[PDB]
């Protein structure tokens, strides 16, 4: 809304943390890269190991 | 009976073919534990493809060792 | 020398940094492609010559 | 505001090559000047910290 929307637009994608080690990265090649993200944000999970 | 489970992979343009078979023939050699080998090749190697194939191979082969080889630079 | 290509000045910074050097024997360490870029840059700098 | 940027690679599959666009995004993003924020002033050191 605040930023110019005529010139450019922003869309949001995000994923629930996966306990398996593989899904976080696999979540990236297809889940986080099939969609062409320009950047990624990351945060600590609710349950921490 | 008493043989170790092993897997080897070749990728890229180069083909192992008969040479791998010769190695297996060569491989029996002398030993008490025998290697059990499953061979798969992939024309194309990718981070997603390579990651996928070896584990997929884990499902049937359940191999205790892996050798990877490539035509790639 | 430790350098990487960042934004639009890596060439400037790299060039300024590389230009000082005068030594006859150079050890290089990098990715193959990077070696391509560093060598193009060296060819510009004149570092590749006899 | 910057120019001539190639889209990131579509999908992991079939791309062995890096993306020319992206380092630049890091450069502008590190030099961002929106000091006002709920968390506090924002500026980034060389390490991106």
């Amino acid at each position: 809304k605040r930023h110019f929307t005529r010139k450019i637009q922003l869309n949001a994608t995000s994923v629930t943390h996966r306990p398996n080690a593989i899904q976080m990265a696999l979540s990236v090649c297809e889940d986080l890269i099939s969609s062409q993200v320009y950047a990624i944000l990351v945060s600590h999970p609710p349950a921490p190991t | 009976h008493p043989n170790m489970d092993i897997a080897v992979i070749l990728v890229g343009t180069t083909e192992e073919v008969a040479i791998k078979d010769v190695h297996e023939k060569d491989d029996f050699h002398h030993l008490p534990v025998t290697p059990r080998v499953e061979l798969v090749t992939m024309q194309e190697s990718d981070p997603k493809s390579i990651i996928t194939r070896i584990c997929d191979l884990m499902s049937d082969k359940k191999v205790q060792g892996v050798v990877f080889g490539d035509d790639t630079d | 020398i430790h350098l990487d290509m960042s934004l639009d000045d890596i060439d400037s910074k790299i060039q300024n940094q590389l230009k000082k050097l005068q030594s006859p024997v150079i050890l290089l360490y990098c990715t193959k492609e990077e070696a391509t870029y560093i060598f193009e840059v060296a060819h510009s700098v004149g570092l590749t010559g006899y | 505001e910057m120019e001539q940027i190639t889209d990131p690679p579509r999908g992991c599959v079939g791309n062995t090559n890096i993306w020319k666009t992206g380092p630049l995004f890091k450069r502008v993003l590190m030099s961002s000047k929106y000091p006002d924020g709920v968390t506090g002033r924002i500026e980034f050191n060389e390490d991106g910290d």
